[PDB]
């Protein structure tokens, strides 16, 4: 498998504080079924994004639907291994914090995850039994696909 | 005083050759040619049909200083498939469209007047 | 002073700010060119940040391969507001500033005077302090 | 107050002690004696040299220039060794000592 995370998610806002950049909006989502702030800045010249819209949002560790991790080097010539084309928006990033709800004796019982995406970041908050997969300084991808 | 010819952008002088072929040993499959007294209106040609192969993986060129005429272009190609090919491909393409090209546009002028 | 005496100059300092927004994205030739303009290049190009559906790099991704070895280093752009660091966003700040370099890779953050320039402690500064003066004229003239 | 929460080594409370020392580690700690001296006289050393440094630097300046970058290298080592930051780790205080 490899799926780090799975969920369907709502548009909340697209710019609380303003429209910062021509071409990146961050849109604000909120989970269903699990109850996860997301941050997301998504590219909207490409992806156009609007209020309201529903998505499945899929984080995974690899994109080759066995297994095999992808070394990081591209290579658009590797049809072969089928990968996971299911999806309309797909980045690539790198896990570089993760926050905590600790204290000096009890353990975490909500986590924060930060990914960037080569510039566009991406925090994922929520409870620390589903957010298990993410560990600092790995490889990530995310996948989206609008649900009609 | 220091005033280079202007003839020397583009004749060959004795000994030196049009183009020369050395590979690349940080990559597999990587080669690099260095052409002579070239510029931009080769170079951005043969990249740009370079890059519609899908078997080439990368292509570029460069001119390392707009005072010396000479041009450099990297090509690396997947297995099963040299640069070598790729260049010859490429340059064999743009001959042909080319040609292509000269006759329609001979045939629109024949079109245009007396006609 | 203890500071680096030579730094990026206002042509490469006005263009390296624009360069690393967050909104600049490198078609595949553009890759292809400004590659073919790094010295200190392994010879692999890295995977795209937007994959689908058109394969896009950014700016950071390509300040990254030019920044050697593993530097780490916290630099802050020039409109940093005083509210970034206390509220909320701490880490994610929305405007793009709080530069951040990890193991030599532009995780965040706007390239500026502040980074690239003659100031104590810049990236510059860092460079040398940890790699030589033999990777640091690399570092400036790959910049260029 | 914060100087002693900050520098302390609480040696007692023990469930920070299982949560940032190892199982193996924790139990020395609370066996031995003479590490738990150690521990004491560190801190001595340190308010000692905090007395010291207030006596060569009134109005409270923290900037200094000084040779080597602690807390730069110290990054480097977390990234050269891939150190997670979330688990228990293996090193022994009286090593560091």
């Amino acid at each position: 498998a490899g799926i780090l995370f799975e969920d369907i998610f709502d548009v909340k806002d697209i710019d609380p504080e303003g429209k910062k950049f021509d071409r990146v909006s961050r849109l604000h989502c909120e989970s269903e079924s699990f109850k996860m702030d997301l941050i997301l800045d998504v590219n909207i010249q490409i992806y156009p994004v609007d209020l309201g819209d529903k998505f499945r949002l899929v984080i995974a560790s690899t994109l080759y639907e066995d297994g095999t991790l992808d070394d990081g080097e591209y290579n658009p010539t590797d049809d072969r291994p089928s990968r996971a084309d299911q999806f309309e928006y797909v980045m690539y990033g790198k896990v570089y914090r993760i926050e905590g709800d600790e204290t000096s004796t009890e353990a975490a019982t909500r986590l924060s995850a930060y990914v960037s995406y080569g510039g566009l970041l991406m925090r994922l908050q929520g409870d620390a039994n589903n957010l298990h997969g993410f560990e600092v300084d790995s490889r990530v991808y995310l996948l989206m696909k609008k649900l009609a | 005083m220091n005033a280079p010819p202007a003839f020397e952008s583009f004749l060959l002088f004795e000994g030196e050759k049009k183009i020369t072929i050395n590979k690349d040993t940080k990559v597999p499959n990587a080669c690099l040619f260095t052409i002579n007294k070239e510029d931009h209106t080769l170079g951005n040609i043969i990249k740009s049909q370079l890059l519609k192969d899908p078997q080439v993986l990368f292509a570029g060129y460069k001119v390392p200083h707009p005072l010396e005429h000479k041009i450099i272009i990297r090509v690396q190609t997947t297995p099963d498939y040299s640069p070598q090919e790729a260049f010859t491909n490429a340059i064999t393409d743009l001959i042909s469209e080319l040609s292509l090209l000269e006759e329609r546009f001979r045939v629109a002028i024949k079109d245009k007047q007396e006609g | 002073s203890n500071r680096p005496v030579m730094g990026i100059v206002q042509d490469t300092l006005t263009a390296v700010r624009k360069f690393t927004k967050r909104d600049v994205f490198l078609e595949r030739g553009e890759v292809m060119n400004l590659l073919m303009f790094l010295s200190t290049w392994d010879g692999k190009v890295p995977q795209p940040a937007i994959l689908k559906p058109r394969p896009l790099w950014t700016g950071k991704q390509i300040f990254s391969l030019i920044i050697p070895g593993h530097i780490n280093c916290i630099r802050t752009h020039s409109t940093h507001p005083d509210d970034e660091d206390s509220g909320p966003y701490k880490h994610i700040s929305p405007g793009d500033t709080k530069v951040v370099v990890e193991n030599g890779e532009l995780i965040m953050g706007i390239l500026c005077k502040k980074s690239l320039g003659t100031s104590a402690g810049s990236l510059v500064h860092i460079s040398y302090l940890e790699m030589g003066h033999d990777i640091t004229r690399l570092f400036y003239s790959n910049i260029q | 107050k914060a100087f002693e929460k900050k520098f302390r080594f609480d040696y007692t409370n023990e469930r920070a002690l299982r949560r940032t020392l190892q199982e193996d580690l924790v139990k020395d700690v609370l066996s031995n004696a003479h590490i738990q001296n150690e521990l004491e006289r560190e801190f001595e050393r340190m308010r000692e040299d905090r007395e010291v440094l207030r006596v060569i630097f009134p109005t409270g300046d923290s900037k200094v220039v000084l040779p080597c970058n602690l807390l730069r290298m110290i990054w480097n080592a977390q990234k050269i060794f891939h150190i997670n930051p979330r688990l228990p780790s293996d090193l022994h205080p009286i090593k560091v000592v």
